[PDB]
């Protein structure tokens, strides 16, 4: 080899050689995936080094965790990930679309045929089949129903059936809470917060905050029923001279005197919070709430304790915006100006201990925009199993909500879109109709893949589907309990359209791009 | 032709310390012979007829005990199918406080089962299903299983017979002693209001005079010793203070500047005086003990001494908060002199040696406090630890009881009527969930059976009994453990009763762990590191 | 992992899709190696032994013998082109381009779920049914000087240059019509091939007796 | 038993079960008793120590003599234990405890 | 002891006489064929294996060879003069190499044939002086105003790219930053893409998507929650200074002797930072972006305003952010006037794209900064698509400065190579022999071209050498697709000038360099 | 993503230390090669001189 003979220790294939690698990488992955697809998948279980139990059913989560060092297998990767940040679902159906994209290329390429007639092919069966995913699509108005089957069809996949149903609740309220008319959606503003005491069905929605982190003070009241919320990210420690001051005296009594002197910029601020919280509410009847996002030394927490007032310390940052959303109020960087206009208020203040770890409730607020979702279960890997699930369901819902349409899911309009590949192959010019057909036999892995996992077999159940869509026109899927076909539109099984556009971009360039590469070099030493 | 080659796809592509199980053999089968295993290891401790085991950790520290979650927490434990289920029993441990060897046996007789099931023909998906409607249906069983409540917690006697069942499992021999001490430090703490804290529950170990000579004190205890020449008062006024016993400094920086001579001669002497006008100041209020979380000055203690202030140092801070909360006072930020509001008062603070240890003693004599402490003797200090595991569980069995006071028959009569009444409730279930059902009923004969073999009798004879006794109409009939043959009882009447929230959180957790387990089929663990622990975990 | 490997840890083991796998991969390597030796139109190989001795061949069979292949399936595939040289003489490269192409078409209908053994059903009818067409198909003649000729360019074209082949299709026809008895089976035995090296490649002939 | 290629716990992880590691224990026991035999009674004798360091010690004290010895058997250290709890709470009969120990255990 | 003695130190290798000529011209014609296969609109892709984990998947010639090591210094002058070219014009990478190859390769005939190199030297120059003459020659004018002309050739030119199928988009942009990014000051013309026009690439969407902005935008967030995301007509203010705190750097010292000095202190920060504060209101902005930490206080006293703040930006973005609003970073905010305040951005948006905050400064009006908005599959099909329009830009500034092209697909070669071979029918000395040796070595592009499109080199290249040997044929030339012989004139693919002759020079100066090559040594240190 | 493996097929079945040179350009090239590289090597010793 050429590369060899300039650099001795080089790795090169070259010609039906580097086809053939990308050809196996790919259908490795896509065999290690096939059992994901689907809510009737097998979970995978995934063992760190250091011994971390994580189980799972997501395709970004084992693609992540699988111990591979393939450079398709990296390819690949990144191009989930890309569909999982962008999206938030179809990494599984990506990569065996990419999957069976490459094998049935390779099933002509094999026989003679130059991979670029091949790429044409599938660029022109992608084209036509964006138009059919654009006519076939399902304009609706986005009410509380659609969106609860769509959270459906996402978890039920994710996790177990009941823990899907309470998740599909939770997280449509928690978008319902958050979204504003003709206003993007901003996700960041619902916490996902862990609680490790109870079983996962406890999972619930709070409309309001849950930090993890309570009051430093043993005197500070535990529960409060009716507050005035101040957020705010004044300092209330002692802070050092930027100058390198230092004291300087000449007697115990001058260094007391500068002792209690050097407290007062501390004080002076401490004195206005209490004046404040006097002035507001006269009576011990209501509470006054303290949410700093920097520390409090104990001489200030003692002086706010004494004086009935709750104070939290080093909270997160972005707490500051969903405190300033859910309780109303003003974030203050500072006390130079503080009026009772600025105050959020919150209907119930209370805290909760869980071992060595404090959690402080915040609920009851007039119209929360910003809300938490609380992940309970007796387990962490069903902590994280859970969280990647409404992350999942919150991707989904967001999706649907922005755009207005929505799909039939359960595999149905990847059937219309290959037999409308198959009807408009004769219009297209050459020899790229193999490459058109290709491309519908590759997205035509998705109700194979649902059947397979089903249980029943791949040919007599998809023989049946495209002949009841033949013979009825219907959008009819894959049903997983009998086999059947089945109008997935009418039971409530949706995809998300943007989903299904990224899907047939990515995967398109991404084998194009790998059909075309014909040497894998590695010189770089 | 002598080599067989890896398959082409992801056997290649795998890492080369990397492992993948996949199906059910390579997978399944094991996961469930490794939870197998580990409940066969634990079992050996179940029940009052349990015995202890040694476990030796890797820094090489002694252990005895026959508590379930103990013994699973210092096992090293490898495959990840042991450690969901060791982490289902240490869940159990932190939400009540008992059951945790009931966790893994439960756990281990469903997994054994299901491998059964799988083997006979059943689908992992209809084994699950059928476990989680038996599951179902044993919750709603169990509130009928209840048989007495608790009815009373401010009393002595009847408190100390509702731990006797709970720490009876641990220190069989002695459980009426431990009862009794128990019950007075739960009773003394726990007042009006509703709420109750195991934490006020305070163990203080010192050996010596074997277990029998252990005692129940309203107050605290602290392994130290006084700092000044007071050593014993006898109507303290405790003056609480988390700052140190000496004059208060610049956070910036101190520096004295002398500039003449006579702030050279005087700064010492004014020094001194403040001091000493401070703590004058702090005695002239009737502190007549003073207790500091940090360092005691020289001139401070000498002063204090000259005032005749008992002089107590606490580094923890959580000591400190314990001692607040006992006595009454607040922790002072400065050293300024406490008002009347701030003043703590114990009945009687003094110096005592007990056994070969210095103490200091803030009793009080009304059966009073927030705080309990409860001194422990013994001639070991492994058999101390094993002690103060057995009062940890009592706590925990008291705290449950304020939770909830429905109890359930023990000594098996509550798995056996469970086990009957899932079977017949199985028998009427057409489909093929109705084998997983009856395999659910099975796996609790594995709590009387393994009574039955730690007593040193025939399980099966023990099991026929108790069929035959719960048909003819008997609910609270269990395992007799007092005779050398196999013989049943009723339980209700011997008080041997079990906490009905304790059973009913362990039912859900073990099914939801073997569930869990069952659920999992391939496996991709990867190359083992020896890396210094997780950053989370230090 | 597997059953075989508790019992022997150092044991090598492939297991249900694995086994195939491996199977399908060496028929299709060998078969890969293998397609530029068909045809009058193949190519040379020249395999150069441990030694440093040169063969330039083009036959199937040789060329397999001397591969640097340690795989079982490339193992019974030789054995039966082995027997297939032994027997007949001819056929190797075909051999192996068949089962490899046999192996690969069953498995694009086994990778969509598809159990082999209905592959086999198929393969056995399918066998049959060819048998018969050949048998069918068949042309019978009487062996003359013509078609041995004719038969003899279509194997030594395949196996050597044009001229040489064209020099050694009369050579061979005329050995065999010299040592063929009527209605008697053929001794190959009596026609002793002897080499020497003083001449060029196209001086080979027959000699009607013995070297 | 088998490898089991996936084990349960760690390995290189030693267990005794059963009567046999019992016995084990009680002889260890009496292993224990035997060093500090001859130092009771006015006819008893003193016993040498030699530390890693090289200092020496010369003692007719049973706790001392048990603490001087470096014991890693989980069974045998119970003796230690109570020898230094006898010392501890009464200051004599260090010596006593462990043969009475022993003996019982015999 | 008595170790041996000798003149050079150990390991001090040395080869000499024609077996290092002949090396030399094996390494170059090694890194010829490396590359060879990756020419023509039907060139295939290539995957390499970056040393820390990366993977580059291009059709770039530099790229590909910048991204291999080599120990040959021969390989190494290929791989110098492969960066040059790139450096350069921007395109032609691929080109130059075989060219470079290919005269080696017909030089070493003559090396063997006992011919000096300083004799094969003077007749390269010479054939390179023509070849400059015949190129100027047969270039054709350019008017910058057609726009329609301009998107042709960058068409053409990212024919060759994996970005053909999106030529349309990707030449519309292309041409759009390189004309906004156009810049004229004192009299001094000036096309800095590599600053002023930046390539941010985002995983995710559709290649569709992406687009050029009449603005810029940043990977930044607002500072605080209460400040507004979305301003119709901000102003912006650019300042590239602290808005905090900070110790002077001299050694100070404060003695505090008195009760109320450290408050007094503390206070004079305050009243320090709410000075600066100040000074930035006076002139009512609506935006300021910083390259250095805001202060909270800041913060605080800048909302009490209604004025949106940016905490650290680059340099560069910086730099972009003022060439496209019409801002001048400032330091000192008491010397800030009204001509440095920014107008001319016409919107401001700081909206979530995927889990990511940006700040979008588009709409503008007459911006001289951009950012290319890029949305794709992955990072490395977004990092082949910022090569590709890298490659587009290059060849866009190309043909502002240089209005001239000549004709592409082998034409150009085919036509320089006729001319070369009929003027070198005067000469009699022994020069004329490596003089039409390099002119037959020029037609190897085409050769490349037809070998890439499968088609037969012998009888096609016959063909097209016959029909430049007529009167009128400069302009034909070969399809990289069908194969076939086409006049450029209705194909239309035209390249720059500027580019040809880069690449002629490089090629021709690169084989003199390594003609005059001898005695190699190595082993030695520094 | 740090090394190529080698191709399904007859490169995963060569022995360890074998060699499979196919192609116009690794094998006719390389014999080429060689065999000018045998006659430059023999060159000089011909003629008279
Ligand atoms: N209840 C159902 N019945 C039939 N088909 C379903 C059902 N739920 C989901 N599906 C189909 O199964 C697929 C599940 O894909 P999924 O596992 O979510 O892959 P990814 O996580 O990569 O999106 C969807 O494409 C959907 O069409
Ligand atoms: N005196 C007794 N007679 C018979 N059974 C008993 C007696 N005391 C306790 N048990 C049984 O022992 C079990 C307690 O086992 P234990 O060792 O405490 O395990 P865990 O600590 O996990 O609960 C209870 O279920 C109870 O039925
Ligand atoms: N459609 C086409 N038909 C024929 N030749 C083309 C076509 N497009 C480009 N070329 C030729 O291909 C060359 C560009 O190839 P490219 O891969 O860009 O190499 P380089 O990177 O050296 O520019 C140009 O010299 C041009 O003459
Ligand atoms: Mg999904
Ligand atoms: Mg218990
Ligand atoms: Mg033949
Ligand atoms: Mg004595
Ligand atoms: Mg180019």
């Amino acid at each position: 080899a050429a590369v060899k003979t300039l650099n001795p220790k080089a790795e090169v294939a070259r010609a039906q050689a580097a086809l053939a690698v990308n050809i196996s990488a790919a259908r490795g992955l896509q065999d290690v995936l096939r059992t994901n697809l689907g809510p009737k998948g097998t979970m995978k279980m995934l063992v760190s080094g250091a011994g971390d139990i994580k189980l799972t059913k997501d395709g970004n989560v084992l693609l992540h965790e699988m111990q591979i060092q393939h450079p398709t297998a990296s390819l690949i990767a990144k191009v989930a990930t890309a569909q999982d940040d962008i999206t938030g679902d179809g990494t599984t159906s990506n990569v065996l679309i990419i999957g069976e994209l490459l094998k049935q290329a390779d099933l002509y390429i094999s026989e003679g045929l130059h991979p670029r007639i091949i790429t044409e092919g599938f660029e022109a069966a992608k084209e036509k089949a964006l138009q059919f995913l654009e006519e076939v699509k399902v304009s609706r108005e986005m009410d509380r129903e659609t969106l609860i089957d769509v959270a459906r069809t996402s978890l039920r996949t994710k996790v177990h059936a009941e823990l899907a149903d309470v998740l599909t609740e939770a997280v449509v309220d928690s978008i319902l809470a958050i979204k504003k008319q003709d206003e993007p959606i901003d996700l960041f503003m619902i916490e996902i917060m862990e609680m490790k005491h109870k079983s996962e069905t406890d999972t619930s929605l709070i409309r309001g905050l849950v930090l993890d982190h309570g009051a430093r003070h043993p005197d500070m009241k535990k529960r409060v029923e009716d507050a005035y919320i101040l957020t705010c990210n004044v300092s209330l420690e002692y802070e050092k001279t930027e100058v390198n001051s230092g004291f300087f005296y000449k007697s115990a009594e001058e260094r007391e005197k500068l002792v209690k002197a050097e407290r007062k910029f501390i004080e002076d601020r401490v004195k206005k919070i209490i004046e404040l919280k006097r002035k507001v509410c006269g009576d011990s009847d209501k509470g006054f709430v303290v949410i700093n996002q920097k520390g409090i030394d104990p001489f200030s927490l003692d002086a706010l304790s004494k004086e009935g007032i709750v104070a939290l310390r080093r909270a997160k940052r972005r707490n500051m915006e969903r405190l300033t959303l859910a309780c109303g109020g003003v974030a203050l960087n500072s006390f130079d100006d503080l009026s009772p206009d600025c105050l959020g208020h919150a209907g119930l203040v209370y805290e909760y201990t869980l071992g060595e770890e404090k959690f402080t409730f915040i609920e009851k607020c007039n119209n929360p925009r910003s809300v938490t979702l609380l992940i309970k279960g007796p387990n962490k890997h069903t902590l994280t199993q859970i969280k990647d699930a409404v992350r999942d369901g919150l991707r989904a819902v967001k999706n649907a909500i922005d755009d207005g349409c929505v799909v039939p899911g359960a595999g149905a309009v990847e059937v219309a879109m290959a037999e409308a590949l198959i009807k408009h192959k004769p219009s297209v010019k050459g020899r790229a109709q193999l490459g058109v057909q290709a491309f519908a036999d590759a997205l035509l892995i998705i109700p194979k893949v649902l059947a397979q996992n089903s249980g029943f077999d791949l040919q007599e159940t998809l023989v049946k589907i495209q002949a009841e869509h033949s013979e009825s026109g219907q959008l009819v899927g894959v049903d997983l309990n009998t086999g059947e076909p089945m109008v997935a539109a009418e039971v409530g099984v949706w995809d998300n359209y943007c989903v299904k556009k990224q899907l047939l971009h990515s995967c398109t360039v991404i084998a194009t791009n790998i059909l075309l590469v014909d040497e894998i070099m590695r010189a770089g030493m | 032709a002598l080599h067989v080659p890896k398959a082409p796809g992801f056997a290649q592509m795998l890492k080369e310390g990397a492992k993948h199980f996949s199906g059910l053999e390579e997978a399944v089968y094991r996961n469930i012979q490794a939870c197998k295993e580990l409940a066969q290891t634990t079992r050996t401790a179940y029940g009052p007829n349990g015995m202890n085991k040694m476990v030796i950790n890797h820094l090489e520290k002694l252990f005895v005990t026959n508590d379930a979650a103990t013994i699973l927490r210092e096992l090293e434990v490898q495959h990840p199918a042991a450690k969901m289920i060791v982490m289902a029993s240490h869940m159990q441990e932190q939400e009540v406080g008992d059951g945790t060897n009931f966790v893994l046996v439960f756990a281990g007789a469903l997994l054994e089962l299901a491998e059964e099931l799988l083997r006979i023909g059943l689908s992992v998906s209809e084994v699950i299903e059928g476990y989680e409607i038996a599951c179902r249906k044993a919750h709603e069983i169990l509130p009928n299983l209840v048989c007495c409540s608790a009815k009373n917690l401010r009393d002595i006697d009847e408190v100390s017979s509702l731990l006797r069942t709970s720490i009876m499992s641990k220190q069989y021999g002695n459980e009426v002693f431990l009862a009794k001490l128990i019950a007075q430090a739960c009773v003394s703490i726990f007042p009006d209001s509703g709420h109750f804290n195991v934490d006020n529950i305070r163990v203080c170990k010192i050996l010596g005079s074997g277990i029998s000579s252990s005692s129940v004190l309203h107050g605290m205890v602290f392994k130290k010793e006084t700092e000044g020449d007071v050593t014993s008062v006898k109507d303290a006024k405790i003056a609480v203070y988390s700052c140190p016993f000496d004059g208060m400094i610049t956070e910036t920086k101190g520096t004295v500047l002398i500039k003449t001579a006579e702030e050279l001669m005087n700064f010492s002497k004014g020094e001194e005086n403040l001091m000493d006008a401070q703590v004058k100041a702090i005695a002239d209020t009737g502190a007549n003990v003073v207790v500091t979380g940090g360092k005691v000055a020289d001139m401070a203690l000498h002063y204090a001494n000259k005032y005749n202030i008992m002089l107590v140092r606490l580094n923890s801070k959580w000591d400190l908060r314990r001692l607040c909360k006992t006595v009454g006072a607040t922790a002072l930020p400065r050293l300024t002199p406490p008002v009347l509001e701030e003043m703590g008062h114990c009945d009687s603070v003094y110096l005592s040696e007990v056994g070969d240890t210095q103490v200091v003693v803030f009793k009080h004599e009304k059966e009073d406090g927030a705080i309990s402490t409860i001194v422990l003797r013994g001639s070991t200090d492994n058999l101390m630890d094993d002690i103060e595991r057995a009062v940890d569980d009592g706590v925990n069995t008291f705290k449950v009881l304020t939770r909830d006071k429905r109890l359930v028959p023990g000594g098996g009569a509550t798995e056996i009527e469970l086990a009957k009444q899932i079977t017949s409730y199985g028998e009427t279930c057409p489909g093929l969930e109705q084998y997983a059902i009856k395999k659910f009923a099975e796996a609790f004969e594995a709590i009387p059976r393994a009574l039955a073999e730690n007593s040193g009798v025939k399980a099966n004879e023990v099991i026929s009994k108790l069929y035959a006794v719960h048909q003819e109409g008997n609910k609270n009939v269990g395992l007799d453990i007092e005779a050398e043959v196999p013989a049943v009882k009723d339980m209700l009447e011997a008080g041997i009763l079990d906490t009905y929230l304790g059973k009913y959180w362990a039912i859900k957790l073990a099914t939801n762990a073997a569930v869990t387990v069952l659920r999992v089929d391939q496996i991709i663990m990867a190359k083992p590191a020896g890396g210094p622990k997780p950053p989370s975990g230090k | 992992m597997a059953a075989v490997k508790t019992l022997n840890p150092k044991a090598e083991v492939a297991r249900a899709q694995a086994a195939l796998a491996v199977n399908i991969s060496a028929a299709r390597g060998l078969q890969d190696v293998l397609r530029t030796n068909l045809g009058p139109k193949g190519t040379m190989k020249m395999l150069v032994s441990g030694a440093g001795d040169i063969k330039l061949t083009k036959d199937g069979n040789v060329l397999l013998h001397e591969m640097q292949i340690q795989h079982p399936t490339a193992s019974l595939i030789a054995k039966v082109a082995t027997a297939q040289d032994d027997i007949t003489g001819d056929g190797t490269t075909s051999n192996v381009l068949i089962i490899g192409e046999l192996l690969k078409q069953a498995d694009l209908y086994i990778s969509e779920g598809l159990h082999p053994r209905i592959i086999t059903e198929g393969f056995e009818a399918a066998k049959e049914k060819a048998l018969q067409f050949l048998e069918e198909v068949k042309v019978s003649r009487e062996m003359d000087r013509e078609t041995l000729i004719d038969v003899a360019r279509t194997s030594l074209r395949t196996k050597v240059h044009a001229e040489l082949a064209d020099v050694l299709t009369e050579a061979v026809v005329d050995s065999i019509l010299a040592i063929k008895k009527q209605d008697e089976p053929i001794d190959l035995f009596m026609i002793e091939i002897m080499e020497m090296k003083h001449k060029s490649e196209t001086d080979t002939s027959l000699i009607r007796g013995l070297v | 038993m088998m490898p089991t290629p996936v084990i349960l716990l760690k390995e290189g992880t030693d267990s005794s079960q059963g009567i046999p590691q019992l016995v084990s224990n009680i002889s260890a026991c009496q292993v224990i008793a035997e060093a500090v035999r001859t130092t009771l009674g006015p006819r008893g004798m003193d016993k040498l120590i030699v530390d890693g360091r090289g200092k020496a010690t010369i003692s007719n004290d049973g706790a001392t003599i048990l603490k001087l010895l470096d014991v890693v058997h989980p069974a045998a250290k119970t003796l230690v234990d109570i020898a230094k709890s006898q010392d501890a709470e009464v200051g004599d009969g260090t010596t006593s405890v462990t043969l009475l120990a022993a003996e019982f255990l015999k | 002891g008595h170790r041996p003695v000798l003149v050079l130190s150990q390991n001090t290798k040395r080869e000499s006489g024609r077996k290092v000529q002949s090396g030399n011209i094996n390494a170059a014609k090694t890194i010829a064929d490396i590359i060879r296969t990756c020419l023509g609109p039907k060139s295939m892709m290539k995957m390499l294996l970056d040393p820390m984990g990366g993977i580059v998947m291009t059709n770039d010639g530099n790229a590909i060879l910048r991204e291999i090591q080599v120990q040959h210094p021969a390989a190494k002058s290929m791989i110098e003069i492969s960066r040059t070219q790139d450096e350069e014009v921007g395109d032609g990478t691929t080109s130059v190499i075989i060219l470079a190859g290919e005269m080696l390769s017909v030089a070493e005939h003559f090396l063997e044939q006992q011919m000096h190199p300083t004799v094969v030297i003077s007749a390269y120059r010479k054939a390179l002086d023509d070849m400059i003459s015949t190129l100027k020659k047969i270039s054709i004018p350019v008017d910058i105003s057609d726009s329609d002309m301009m998107l042709n050739i960058i068409n053409s030119s990212i024919t060759t790219k994996a970005i053909s199928r999106w030529s349309s988009l990707a030449c519309n942009i292309a041409l759009d930053a390189v004309k906004m990014v156009q810049f004229e000051e004192n009299g001094r013309k000036e096309i800095d893409i590599k600053k002023y026009a930046r390539v941010e690439k985002i995983p995710g969407g559709i290649i569709e998507d992406s687009c050029v902005l009449r603005g810029v935008m940043i990977n930044k967030d607002v500072t605080h929650p209460r400040m507004r995301r979305y301003i119709k007509n901000p102003r912006i203010v650019l300042l590239d200074s602290s808005l905090e705190y900070k110790k002077g750097e001299s050694q100070t010292d404060i003695e505090i002797t008195r009760e109320e000095d450290f408050t007094r202190i503390l206070q004079m920060e305050e009243e320090y930072i709410q000075q600066l504060c100040e000074d930035i209101i006076q002139l009512k902005p609506d935006v300021v972006i910083t390259e250095k930490g805001i202060s909270d206080l800041a913060q605080h006293y800048l909302m009490r305003a209604n004025i949106t703040a940016i905490r650290r930006v680059r340099k560069t973005d910086n730099n972009r952010i003022a060439r496209a609003c019409g801002a001048r970073i400032v330091s000192r905010p008491e010397e800030l006037r009204e001509d440095d305040v920014g107008t001319g951005a016409g919107l401001l948006e700081i909206k979530k794209i995927g889990d990511e905050y940006f700040t979008f400064i588009t709409d503008c009006k007459d911006p001289k900064a951009c950012t290319i908005l890029l949305r794709g599959a992955s990072k490395e099909i977004l990092s082949e698509v910022e090569r590709n329009l890298q490659d587009a830009m290059q060849v866009c500034r190309n043909v502002l400065l240089d209005p001239q092209l000549v004709p592409g697909g082998g034409a150009s070669e085919m036509a320089v190579a006729h001319a070369l071979t009929e003027k070198s029918k005067a000469m009699t000395g022994v020069e004329q022999w490596p003089y039409r040796a390099v002119a037959q070595a020029l037609e190897v592009i085409p050769r490349t071209l037809i070998q890439n499109c499968g088609a037969s080199t012998i009888r096609l290249l016959t063909s097209l050498r016959a029909k430049h040997t007529q009167e009128n044929c400069e302009t034909w030339g070969v399809n990289g697709e069908t194969g076939t012989l086409v006049d450029m004139k209705e194909l239309g693919i035209w390249e720059p000038l500027a580019v040809k002759l880069q690449t002629y020079k490089t090629a021709v100066e690169t084989a003199v360099l390594l003609l005059r090559i001898d005695d190699i040594v190595s082993g030695h240190k520094k």
